[PDB]
């Protein structure tokens, strides 16, 4: 019953992460004592990274609290300068998204008991990263 | 509100090496099994992984997006609570050619399994094949062939192989087995698998009247260092009840038991003890039955169990009939070629006095051929083996290139 | 300004059907009357450090009386234990 099979086959495919890119400029603003990244969701979305993760990292580095909009926006409970955000953000890219072998930024992020790995969709290599 | 119940069936996960059969076991249970790590401690001293999960269903959603693993039901865009179906546990098997003898041991705990098969490599691989026919011999009928890592292969390809995995299947005991293609890494089509194992591997009937019999694959000392003298726990034997059932405050015995060679020949005399407690994962019970790795806390001196000592043994009701033999007759059947090798070469005849490795339950032992008729041989086992019932199955391996290889099986004639 | 630590490593191994159980006994007997006859041993505490290895802790008001009873305990563990098929020898320390 290839039919049965093929049916499931096609289903996984259309469940994949698209096919194969500057980085959208991360829009940031201020409202009292908050810094808000309008597209924190889209941004993360286009680097194949979970929001909680960029959030956790970016927040930890900031030493500030915050969560995400119901409409994918980052509300950092602290008014920080647009600049430092980027500085800490690129650092996030370097350590958790960029491939060591070729620097693609076109990667996945495995996880196992206590070892996470960056997985390049181009070169195919795995940069082991400090699970955090 | 779901029931805290013990495993119902044991589904092992077999296959080659690097083929994802661990990433998969968690792409299901959501648990990372230590089969792939170095452990200096209590417990596992063999490369075997374990992973329990619950299996519910939301009769409010559609298949396969229907089945869940947690009480919740968000995973289908609904809320009408899903009904608890069963509770299953996977045995994580070592796909490495060397380690093969510790697979045949995980198999003797297997109830039904899944044969993982990578899409990017040619089919079938050495252990992919070996492991397969291993299942055949040991006695499993429930088999689902998982097609993994397609998220790195062309649809045009995943199909190409599909065809083969199938023709390979004709005439085999699993001639009409499923082939649920997935992506354990991306955790995609896992639900289609959960419907598969729900559809093709169903809890078997447990004759709870037979003689209680458990296969041991580990042992340890629980007591932390320092523990006062009054909070000391007896040894803990772990494994799987393979038939019947035991319950607390009972009368059990471990075989062959304690070795005793004093002033003559050596001999193994049973280790008698009472069951101190029962546990499946983090939940304590009052009786253990087939399905799931058990933890039978006993009463004996922790020394006896502390080093995965009692692995390769069996636990029985103190009062039972279980011959611990040194010499055994076996109506063996040899194989075609040496599956699991590379140089497809025929299996030479069991010559007398030749040495062979015999798998028999959680146990593994070497012996020397003393008789060699048409379809029956007799062997001298260095360590005796406890045969819980006449004509139990045994796998026969023969070291070939410094490496041990499977060449047959037989029935142990008590 | 009262306590005085007095420990020592021992070996305890049995094959009795109720292992830990016979161990519980011998101790909870060989360790009887000590805190009472030869008295103010502020406290007594036998425990396990590893596998067949164990230790005994005797803190008293005077060191001379410390090893006084500590020996009387071990003295009896060996004896009583051998009276119940409990094999316990000593690794003085
Ligand atoms: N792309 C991809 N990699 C996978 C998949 N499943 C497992 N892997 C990776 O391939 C390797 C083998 O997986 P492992 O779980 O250790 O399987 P084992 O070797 O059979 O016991 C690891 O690098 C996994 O992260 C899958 O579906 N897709
Ligand atoms: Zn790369």
């Amino acid at each position: 019953s290839e039919k049965e099979y093929v049916e499931m086959l096609d289903r996984l495919y259309s469940k994949l992460p698209e096919k194969g890119q500057s980085l959208p400029n991360m829009i940031i603003l201020n409202i009292g004592n908050t810094t808000i990244i309008r597209n924190f969701a889209e941004y993360c979305d286009r680097i194949r990274r979970e929001d909680k993760i960029c959030m956790k990292y970016l927040l930890k580095e900031l030493a500030a609290p915050g969560n995400v909009d119901d409409k994918g926006e980052l509300v950092i409970q602290g008014k920080f300068s647009s600049q430092v955000i980027n500085t800490l953000m690129e650092r996030f890219l370097k350590a958790y998204v960029e491939c060591s072998t070729c620097k693609s930024l076109d990667t996945i992020l495995k996880k196992e008991k206590k070892s996470w790995y960056i997985v390049c969709l181009a070169c195919g290599a795995q940069t082991p990263v400090k699970p955090l | 509100a779901w029931p805290k119940v013990q495993p119902e069936v044991n589904i092992g996960v077999v296959g080659h090496v690097d083929h994802g059969k661990t990433t998969l076991v968690q792409a299901i249970t959501g648990i990372w099994t230590s089969k792939h790590s170095e452990e200096l401690k209590r417990g596992m001293t063999i490369k075997l992984g374990y992973a329990e999960t619950n299996i519910g269903v939301c009769e409010s959603c559609k298949k396969p997006e229907a089945y869940v693993t947690e009480p919740s039901c968000k995973s289908c865009g609904s809320d009408d609570e899903p009904k608890f179906l069963r509770r299953i546990s996977f045995i994580d098997a070592p796909g490495h050619e060397v380690l093969m003898a510790t697979m045949l041991s995980g198999a003797a705990l297997m109830d039904g399994a899944i044969l993982v098969v990578a899409a990017n490599e040619p089919f079938p691989q050495p252990q992919t094949r070996e492991h397969f026919v291993a299942l055949g011999i040991i006695g499993v009928k429930n088999l689902i062939i998982v097609q993994n890592k397609v998220d790195v292969v062309s649809k045009e390809e995943a199909l190409s192989q599909y065809r083969q995995i199938k023709q390979f299947t004709k005439g085999t005991w699993a001639e009409n087995v499923p082939i649920i293609p997935v992506s354990a890494l991306h955790k995609i089509n896992i639900d289609s698998l959960i419907e598969g194992i729900e559809e093709y591997i169903k809890t078997p009937y447990r004759d709870l009247s037979q003689k209680p019999v458990m296969l041991v694959i580990r042992s340890f000392d629980v007591n932390k260092p320092g523990t006062q003298f009054n909070e000391l726990k007896g040894g803990v034997i772990g494994g799987s009840i393979i038939q019947g059932l035991f319950k607390v405050d009972q009368e059990i015995k471990v075989l062959p038991g304690l070795r005793v060679e004093k002033q003559g020949k050596v001999s193994y005399e049973p280790i008698f003890t009472k069951i101190s407690s029962i546990r499946f994962g983090d939940e304590e019970f009052k009786e253990a039955k087939p399905g799931g790795l058990v933890a039978i806390g006993t009463y004996l001196d922790p020394s006896l169990t502390k080093a995965d000592n009692l692995l390769g043994s069996i636990i029985t009701l103190a009062d039972a009939e279980v011959p611990v033999l040194w010499n055994i007759r076996i109506k063996y059947n040899l194989l075609e070629r040496v599956v699991g090798a590379k140089e497809m070469l025929k299996v030479d005849p069991i010559r007398a006095k030749e040495t062979l490795m015999l798998s028999v339950g959680s146990s593994t032992t070497l012996g020397i051929v003393t008789s060699v008729k048409k379809d029956e041989i007799e062997v001298e086992l260095r360590r005796p083996v406890a045969v819980w019932s006449n004509n139990i199955r045994t796998v026969i391996s023969r070291q070939i290139a410094g490496r041990w290889r499977m060449i047959g099986w037989g029935l142990v004639e008590i | 300004m009262r306590k005085v630590k007095m420990s020592g490593l021992i070996t305890v191994r049995t094959n009795e059907p109720l292992g830990v159980e016979k161990i519980k006994e011998v101790i909870s007997k060989a360790l009887e009357n000590i805190e009472q006859d030869y008295e103010s041993l502020l406290n007594i505490k036998i425990y396990t450090i590893g596998a067949p290895r164990y230790r005994v802790d005797v803190v008293g008001t005077n060191p001379k009386e410390a090893s006084e009873a500590l020996n009387q305990i071990i003295s009896n563990l060996i004896k009583i234990g051998k009276e119940e098929n409990v094999d316990i020898s000593v690794v003085k320390k």
